[PDB]
């Protein structure tokens, strides 16, 4: 029995605000400008108060002849208000900077602040990893003309949801984090992120979700019902994870003891034998075709993808990026790097091994961790004690880094930059600690 | 390859899977990787004859190669 | 005011600012760019 997806359903109830009486100005304000989803609320709380995707709408109503503004959570309201969404973020950074004005307007209203002369309190923010000046530089303009906090502070997802799960701040390991638009590794000695041999590739969930938009564009090309993208969301969600090995799951999967396991059937909502003809396979799965049912042309068939589309990060040639797999540049960093000869593992690379991390928002795929166990026992020597992390939801560990952070004062004071230093340096100025960027020079 | 320890035999059973797409057509042969260990010991018994050991020191012409 | 500044210039635009700085070093060896930490192709086919 084929199964049939639709979009996700609309909340009920509005986002409720935290009462005004609680809020302390002493307190620090925790953000992590994700490229999905935004994160906000204290860092006394461990749990989450606020978690929606960046979008914004512009509602033009008809008899007050007034734009109402819906803000994240608010925009799941009605399907109109859904498909008028707009994010912030173009690309993998950001170029209409009024919308982030006014969420941070409504992160500041739905947190039960009463503030005067703008906000008092330091906000701890996360960026990503080689972040360019002038966004940087509008940051910087923004929160210290339009909000008037005393403190800021910077640093990588990555790095912090590592010194969340390495509370010492002194350890040694190798952190991979999966994004929504890039992937990164990030080898860190000591607790400082050696970021001179960090790598990038430029793949993350949503090249994987457009990666899924086009393939079924280009499967299915006579199909009559356009499906949006939250339905390629979540049926890359729910039915794709990584194989344990692509080359022999390959040879295979098109066979007929696998189609009838391994193959899902997804309906689209609305109102000179098969057998040894692989089109058939590929296209209708192991059941016979009828095109004169109505249910019938309206099917996804999702047999090769589920392992193909996960098999990108491995292999990015499959994406078109000329860039070497994650388990080549781990290979890279870990054999030959950091003082390390190819075939004599350092006591570095022994100490990053032992500390493998794997964060970000798509790692919520199965069978990552085996695989990248598999591939590690691979290439490393024999008798290495290879160890990998991965969280339960390894979504929210950044929030956790900001909390453990501003939790250990200790430490917290060395990354801050207030208002005195921003402006005797100008927004042209580097804090080189250990849990963010460096300079872009020697 | 195949290295023996003891003896020093070394056979080339073919080039790795993962070097068989640098041409789409070519005249080498592509083995999978060994999936076991690369180290195997095993301890094994032989029975020889002394009639083979008078045969191994009485060729005339020379000794033969691998 | 404030111009749109989408993120297609953007790349092109620190691209210069940093052929900029090493023609002015030049009349200094990068650490951490955008384009160096950008991943090496595959050597294995």
């Amino acid at each position: 029995k084929a199964v049939v997806i639709d979009d996700p359903p609309l909340r009920q109830t509005p986002e409720p605000f935290d009462e005004q009486s609680a809020y302390n100005p002493q307190s620090p304000i925790a953000i992590d400008f994700g490229s999905s989803k935004l994160r906000a609320g204290f860092v006394n709380h461990a749990t989450p108060t606020h978690i929606f995707p960046n979008a914004l709408t512009k509602f033009r109503d008809r008899k007050l002849n007034k734009n109402f503004t819906f803000v994240g959570n608010d925009t799941l309201l009605d399907q109109a208000v859904r498909s008028q969404s707009r994010s912030p973020f173009d690309g993998p950074f950001v170029t209409n900077w009024n919308l982030t004005e006014e969420i941070l307007d409504y992160t500041f209203h739905h947190l039960g602040v009463v503030p005067d002369n703008g906000i008092p309190n330091p906000i701890l923010l996360t960026e990503r990893l080689a972040t360019v000046q002038s966004q940087r530089t509008n940051w910087y303009q923004i929160l210290f003309e339009t909000y008037n906090v005393p403190g800021v502070t910077f640093g990588i997802d990555s790095l912090f949801s590592f010194y969340n799960y390495n509370p010492s701040g002194n350890k040694t390991g190798l952190v991979i984090s999966c994004g929504h638009e890039d992937t990164n590794v990030i080898p860190v000695v000591d607790g400082a992120g050696i970021l001179t041999d960090a790598k990038r590739i430029n793949w993350g969930g949503h090249q994987a979700v457009d990666y899924l938009n086009d393939l079924m564009a280009l499967k299915y090309p006579y199909f009559p019902t356009k499906m949006s993208y939250l339905q390629y969301e979540t049926m890359y969600k729910d039915y794709c994870y990584v194989s344990r090995n692509y080359d022999e799951d390959i040879e295979k999967i098109l066979t007929l003891e696998n189609l009838d396991t391994n193959d899902v059937v997804v309906e689209a909502p609305f109102t000179y034998d098969w057998r040894n003809s692989i089109l058939h396979l590929f296209l209708r799965g192991p059941r016979p075709h009828d095109s004169e049912n109505i249910h019938e042309q309206h099917q996804m068939h999702l047999n090769v993808e589920r392992i193909r589309v996960p098999e990108v990060i491995f292999q990015p040639t499959m994406g078109g990026q000329d860039q070497a797999g994650i388990c080549e540049l781990s290979e890279t960093i870990l054999l030959k790097k950091f003082g390390s000869q190819p075939g004599k593992l350092s006591q570095t690379s022994i100490d990053m091994v032992n500390n493998v991390l794997i964060t970000g928002g798509n790692a919520k795929v199965p069978g990552l961790k085996e695989r990248i166990v598999k591939e590690f026992t691979g290439f490393l020597p024999t008798g290495t004690n290879i160890t990998v992390n991965m969280s339960s939801d390894p979504s929210l560990d950044a929030w956790k880094g900001m909390a453990a952070l501003a939790r250990n004062e200790e430490q917290y004071r060395k990354t801050v930059i207030s208002k005195k230093e921003y402006e005797e340096y100008g927004p042209e100025y580097i804090k080189e600690h250990k849990l963010g960027n460096t300079k872009y020079f020697e | 390859i195949y290295i023996e320890a003891n003896t020093g035999a070394v056979k080339r059973v073919g080039r790795s899977d993962a070097y068989a797409t640098e041409f789409d057509l070519e005249t080498e042969e592509y083995v999978p990787l060994p999936k076991g260990e690369v180290h195997k010991k095993k301890e094994i018994v032989q029975d020889v004859t002394l009639h083979d050991l008078d045969v191994a020191n009485a060729r005339p012409q020379g000794g033969q190669d691998v | 005011t404030r111009r749109h500044k989408s993120a297609r210039q953007l790349i092109s635009d620190e691209n210069k600012r940093i052929n900029a700085l090493l023609t002015k070093a030049n009349k200094l060896v990068p650490k951490a760019t955008y384009f160096s930490v950008e991943a090496p192709p595959s050597i294995r086919p």
